[PDB]
Formats: C-alpha cells, structure tokens, sequence
C-alpha cells in the first residue's frame, strides 16, 4: 500500500564546487579540463614538423 | 585590485521590513539576538528566539560567499602608465586602448558577480525561511487551526514539554487528536 | 496558543543595488570597495622611499 | 612588457569567465535536476486530497 519518490542515487565518488559549498560530491560529472598529452612531439595532420 | 565604478554593495542580510503578528504585512523588528527565530505563547509562558542551525548553515554561507569573493581574484599586474615619446605613440594609443579595455572589463565583471551573487545569497536566506515555514507546517495537518495570515498557532494546550519537542520538529500530530 | 516564524528585521539602513529593484534597503552589508587612502605616501614593508 | 601585460590578462580573464561559467551552469543544471523531482512530487501529491 506504499509508493513514493526518489532519486537514483549511486556510489559515484567525485567532487565538485559550488559558490554555496565546499566541494560536494555528486555521481556524473563530464570533466571538461583535458589535462594529458602524450609529452613529445607529434604529427600535424600527417605533415611532418620542420624539425 | 581596483576598479572604475562608485560602489560594490557586497550585502550579507535581509530586505529592511521594520513592521507577533507575521512576516508578510512586515518582518520582526524586536528581535536582536540572530536572524530567524520563534516567538509563541501559551499558557506556561512566552518569549522570541532565534534559531542556530539555520543560521549557522547561512553564516557559513555568508563567509563562504565573502572568502570567495575575496579570492576569486587572480593576480594583480603592474598598470603603471608608462611613456612615449611625441613620434611613437601609436605606442601610447594602443597602451591606452588595452588599459582602458582592462579596467572596463573589470569593472564591468566585478559588477556583474557583486549582483550574481547577492541575490543568490539573499534569495538563500529567503528559500530558507520558507524551509523552516513548511517544516514546521507538515505535522500540524489537522490539530491546530492555522489561522492562516502568516503566522500560525495550536488548536490547544501544551506545556513545555510540548514547546522543546516541536522546537525540535517532532510535533504531535495524532497524539493530542480529541477533538 | 500562539507559535509563528519571521526575520529578523533591525534598523540597519544602507542600500544595495539589484537588477530588479533600486537600491533596495538591506540590514547587513560587508563593503568592498575600499576608498579611504590617507592622502601620502608611505613605506613599503619598512623600506624608504627613494624620494 | 606590454604583450606579457596582454597575454597574462587574457588568460587570466579566460580563467575567470570559465570558471564563472562552470559554476552558474552546473547550479542550474542541478536545482534544475531538483525542480523536476519536486515537480513529479507535486503531481502525484495533486489527486492524492482525500483517499
């Protein structure tokens, strides 16, 4: 004779800011800083650096 | 850092409604003590209050809102109007155009996050009254008449007992249901 | 039989701007700008000025 | 100096303008998140008077 509401509410472990708030954890979060290059030189559409 | 404008109203409290009765005609005007808080009368006796938790929840708001105000601000450089000499101030021109862009922007920035910002604050003390209202509202369904106008009561009597432990927000609803 | 909420209002009487009302009368408000410079000059971390 | 004056000003307004971004999107997004549970709340609430 029960029914009632929620939100989905996984294990998802990262945190991020708010201007109210230090830091909150919250599940999905899209990171938008890419942060990893290979560390040496590469192709340029497949013309090769004057090097 | 350093702006071009006349004043940054950075606002920490409540609109000034000087007006018991309730909030909506006018907001409390002898309470001194914190910002949100009860005053009840009963049998046993009477007196105002002011909250903590919701307060403390929204001073730390208020310095989470200043420190981030504060520090949100990068660097600072050395603007000092350098020189040029009569034949090269295209120089000078283009010095000029980049500083005034500067300090516009900035201006411009600093404006727009001062008002982004006190609002939001502002309207969180308000969403946060109304919290306390319809906390306090759910138990009381249908043993004590709210009178409506903004300000509530209780259908009976109750003694201290009575007064801590809805001052905790576990009120009696079928307990006290004779009538 | 009384027992109701509000805000409290003291007589605080300075004025904040909003982008939907002028200047709107509001108790607390930390300034930011700062605008009180004491009209001379001064040392810098104990060190004299080169005059 | 000048040019290191204007690239380091750049940047650093790049910085504040995309963090401002992140953090007035992602509130919205969420309370935004949140007004639709309560949304679904309210609806099932309405024929819900007395039975």
């Amino acid at each position: 004779d029960t029914i009632c509401i929620g939100y989905h509410a996984n294990n998802s472990t990262d945190t991020v800011d708010t201007v109210l708030e230090k830091n909150v954890t919250v599940t999905h979060s899209v990171n938008l800083l890419e942060d990893s290059h290979n560390g040496k030189l590469c192709l340029l559409k497949g013309i090769a650096p004057l090097q | 850092k350093y702006v071009r404008s006349a004043k940054l109203r950075m606002v920490t409290g409540l609109r000034n409604i000087p007006s018991i009765a309730g909030f909506i005609e006018g907001g409390w005007t002898g309470m001194v003590d914190g910002w949100y808080g009860y005053h009840h009368q009963n049998e046993q006796g009477s007196g105002y209050a002011a909250d903590q938790k919701s307060t403390q929840n929204a001073i730390n708001g208020i310095t989470n809102k200043v420190n981030s105000v504060i520090e949100k601000m990068n660097t600072q450089f050395t603007a000092v109007g350098k020189e040029f000499n009569k034949l090269e101030r295209r120089m000078e021109n283009l010095n000029k155009k980049v500083d005034d862009g500067f300090l516009d922007i900035w201006t411009y920035n600093a404006e727009l996050l001062v008002l982004l910002e006190n609002e939001r604050t502002l309207d969180f003390h308000d969403s946060n009254v109304k919290n306390l209202y319809e906390k306090v509202k759910s138990q009381l369904k249908n043993n004590a008449k709210e009178i409506g106008n903004g300000c509530f009561e209780f259908y009976h009597k109750c003694n201290n007992e009575c007064m801590e432990s809805v001052k905790n927000g576990t009120y009696d609803y079928p307990k006290y249901s004779e009538e």
